[PDB]
RNA sequence: AGGACCGAACCGACUAAUGUUGAAAAAUUAGCGGAUGACUUGUGGCUGGGGGUGAAAGGCCAAUCAAACCGGGAGAUAGCU
RNA sequence: GCUCGCCGGAAGACCAAGGGUUCCUGUCCAACGUUAAUCGGGGCAGGGUGAGUCGACCCCUAAGGCGAGGCCGAAAGGCGUAGUCGAUGGGAAACAGGUUAAUAUUCCUGUACUUGGUGUUACUGCGAAGGGGGGACGGAGAAGGCUAUGUUGGCCGGGCGACGGUUGUCCCGGUUUAAGCGUGUAGGCUGGUUUUCCAGGCAAAUCCGGAAAAUCAAGGCUGAGGCGUGAUGACGAGGCACUACGGUGCUGAAGCAACAAAUGCCCUGCUUCCAGGAAAAGCCUCUAAGCAUCAGGUAACAUCAAAUCGUACCCCAAACCGACACAGGUGGUCAGGUAGAGAAUACCAAGGCGCUUGAGAGAACUCGGGUGAAGGAACUAGGCAAAAUGGUGCCGUAACUUCGGGAGAAGGCACGCUGAUAUGUAGGUGAGGUCCCUCGCGGAUGGAGCUGAAAUCAGUCGAAGAUACCAGCUGGCUGCAACUGUUUAUUAAAAACACAGCACUGUGCAAACACGAAAGUGGACGUAUACGGUGUGACGCCUGCCCGGUGCCGGAAGGUUAAU
């Protein structure tokens, strides 16, 4: 269980996605970013 | 011929289970474990020779070791072969 | 014979076949065939080296007598074959010895018709022979560049060498360039023409039938990013530059012959 | 959805194995570098 | 006959709604396009990092791509926090 | 255990890949199981995988790998000849029934087949990393002959029935049987046989190829299925005797015919079309060197051998890939009934499941749905969403057009059930009988029986007959793109990319060009009617002027101009 629990808290360490936050979390930050310019 | 100090070395233990029970009791055939590296031309040799029988045909598998473990610790038991010796209408053991 | 398609289904619309009712319609003589597997466009290190290559039908290769030896033995046209690897047709012919060889076929050869290769053959279409026993001013194909080789020059369909000059060891040739070259003139050669001509006369009408001859697409070059090709980017269509290959090196223009072994034998060059 | 790791024993053998490691210089490194650390398995073999 | 027509398997992914600490790190449901072809698929093989491959989007190259991943130079450098 | 619901071209069954004991039995409930658990793919122990014929190994090869020498390269190393490996392909042979808690084409019963060794006997020219054949192989389409399978009748066994009727044009069930061996059919292909001669198959050849004759008109090859045997055997609905009620033994009737019919088989066929469709071995043949009263070959018989490894279990999934017992992904094989064109769809059979939290209540609100007065896009960025349309036959159908289309334009009418025509027709199939015989798996006649649309007329029911499920909304003007396609895996499917077609330009073959310190390889076993690059992008009418700038091509006089 501890293995698997560090394990999976390093899943999205090396990420890249970037209309989610923290590589995973959805979220409207494009429109905001985009509506601020 | 097959020399006879590599067929006692074939020949490991007879095998009891009710399989094997109902193989002798009901179609001849002893049920033995045999040498890994034993052909069926060394059982049949080993079982004409060292119990005197006679022996119709071998049928020879290999039954795959099991993983068992103590405490934490795992571990693969071993790989053996058995013998379905089955003998002619003449035989005791 | 050259037949337009009636357009039902477009596609079908713009093609126009070139149907051979001479042709043979069946299997090729088998001992002359032989794998000939396809690449890709790619050589031994594997990397694409020339581009647009790839797919097609399967096709066996087969082989065609481009060197003509026997002779003086004579060969009557067994018959006529669609090959696949060239445009022209190849006829299958048989001498009296009883070895049959495929040939390039030239124009008037029909099934049932005597060819003859060596110095002393007749003077007539379809025979091999050396070009200081030919006439001036023949139409001559699949000819020899050095003796004893093959033949090399005028091989592809409706295609004809014409000889224009004798002088000395060497024979003056009209190319189908328009180039004018000095072959030896113990180069053999085959009289007459090669014989599909009509074959520059279709017309394909889909992308599906350039793709099954094996010819993937063309993606252009100001398509692309400029990381990719020179003409690159822009912002709509943009092109702003002297056109080049993808390697940089000037299209439109610029002459990339460099010989000089060969600047011998070339008398003119093409125009 | 189809993910990366779709398993074939023949290829992970002839990709990663040890006759394929072997079979070079730098996999022959390999080798070294795993038995220099010490390792239980060296390649992937069963 | 047909890169033919309608339409299942099969390949895809146009719209909407849900979902968005999901059942799912890209799906479900209802409709949707192709469906004998430039199709689709299994098994094996080949191409490799300023390199591949690209019906071209800077797309794809193991959930990573205006230059992969691993290890090293390496405690780079950081007038900045 | 009885009911109820769900899947049933799957949510059934069998595998490959992958996993690796999860399989089966006994036992335990700590943790694992999104709850409890006596249960479990969990813990512990024991058991379980039986092969000459299935698969691998093996023989042969494709892509491709490696590669003695070799060519090349500062070194490492690249390429590659001989060779050697490499299946996803080619190559010998087994089927039915029974059995275990758990294996079975493997065990048992019955009946078989294959390939090698050795021995005997009879005849005898055998002999290759060599020659020839063969293996040997495309897309589409079309029927014909069959079978699997199903339906109905006959037969056999059982029932006469909780509620009106049910001894009959009634109900339920069964009606199965293989490989192998023998026969040779519906098809399909090909003229056959004998003699002589030869510049071909590196040599030889009786084999192949070729050229002459002569004669006969048939022979040969291949081939589904059927039929006979296998099989007076097995299986068989069910009864009988004991019954650790789990079953265990014994016995066992009929076991036929008609019709329908595949996407399976004849068929690697046939017809056709361009885009012109693996190789090598096994196999059959020919001989060379050699060996020639020997060895070897062929045939019969006998005898021996056929080793080794896999074999459990899941395998569209709770066992594989997805961190999960995850609404996802995952190749092949089998494919019953009724309705239906159908592998759609609805309901079902075989079979398998009810999705590892439940009990209530019946607020707002959210999600998935049903219906809605009058109105009917007024909503809105926008008819988004929903509603609507939806089948078959017949009538009918405009502009425009590349004469194909548009077109399923548009728009209509008919549709159930019953009866008659006709105690079910047209059609399909086709027995007994009869006739002939080159006599049988034959052909001619004949129509019993079975199957069976579709149409008209008459009647009848309902609000409604394409009644459910399934199943086009249509029309008008216009921009872009000719069209089918492709693309941002994961916010962009588009007018973008592609495309056929056009043009320009390079390229004479050791081609230009590309990958490569090089060797070499692709271009291409191609040769200018070809190949590469660039732009434009079907088709129709066309494509005007400018060479001063930048480029390219050509020129060589003069100026300037490096190493030396």
């Amino acid at each position: 269980m501890d293995i698997n629990w560090r394990h999976n808290q390093s899943t999205f360490y090396h990420f890249t996605s970037d209309h989610r936050i923290s590589g995973w979390k959805e979220t409207n930050a494009m429109y905001v970013a985009l509506n601020s310019q | 011929m097959i020399r006879e100090e590599r067929l006692l070395k074939v020949l490991r233990a007879p095998h009891v289970s009710e399989k094997a029970s109902t193989a002798m009791e009901k179609s001849n055939t002893i049920v033995l474990k045999v040498a890994k590296d034993a052909t069926k031309a060394e059982i049949k040799a080993a079982v004409q020779k060292l119990f005197e029988v006679e022996v119709e045909v071998v049928n020879t598998l290999v039954v795959k070791g099991k993983v068992k473990r103590h405490g934490q610790r795992i571990g693969r038991r071993s790989d053996w072969k058995k013998a379905y010796v089955t003998l002619k209408e003449g035989q005791n053991l | 014979a050259v037949v337009k398609c009636k357009p039902t289904s477009p596609g079908r619309r713009h093609v126009v076949k070139v149907v051979n009712p001479e042709l043979h319609k069946g299997k090729p003589f088998a001992p002359l065939l032989e794998k000939n597997s396809k690449s890709g466009g790619r050589n031994n290190n594997g990397r694409i080296t020339t581009r647009h290559i790839g797919g097609g039908h399967k096709q066996a290769y087969r082989i065609v007598d481009f060197k003509r030896n026997k002779d003086g033995i004579p060969a009557v046209v067994e018959r006529l074959e669609y090959d696949p690897n060239r445009s022209a047709n190849i006829a299958l012919v048989l001498y009296k010895d009883g070895e049959r060889r495929y040939i390039l076929a030239p124009k008037g050869l029909k099934a049932g018709d005597q060819i003859q290769s060596g110095v002393d053959a007749a003077i007539k279409p379809g025979n091999t022979l050396p070009m200081r026993n030919i006439p001036v001013g023949s139409t001559v194909h699949n000819v020899e560049m050095k003796p004893g080789k093959g033949g090399q020059l005028a091989r592809s369909a409706g295609t004809y060498v014409q000889i224009v000059a004798r002088d000395g060891a060497y024979v003056t040739l009209r190319l189908r360039s328009g180039e004018m070259r000095k072959v030896e003139a113990d180069c053999r050669a085959t009289l007459g023409e090669v014989g599909n001509a009509e074959h520059m006369l279709r017309v394909l009408g889909k992308a599906g039938a350039a793709r099954w001859r094996g010819v993937r697409p063309t993606v252009r070059g100001t398509a692309m990013n400029p990381v990719d090709h020179p003409h690159g980017g822009g912002e709509g269509r943009n092109f702003g530059k002297h056109p080049v290959t993808p390697w940089g090196v000037q299209t439109k223009g610029k002459k990339t012959r460099s010989n000089k072994r060969t600047d011998k034998f070339i008398v003119r060059r093409r125009s | 959805m189809k993910r990366t790791f779709q398993p074939s024993v023949l290829k992970r053998n002839r990709s990663h194995g040890f006759r394929a490691r072997m079979a070079t210089k730098n996999g022959r490194q390999v080798l070294a570098r795993r038995r220099a650390k010490g390792r239980a398995r060296l390649t992937v073999s069963k």
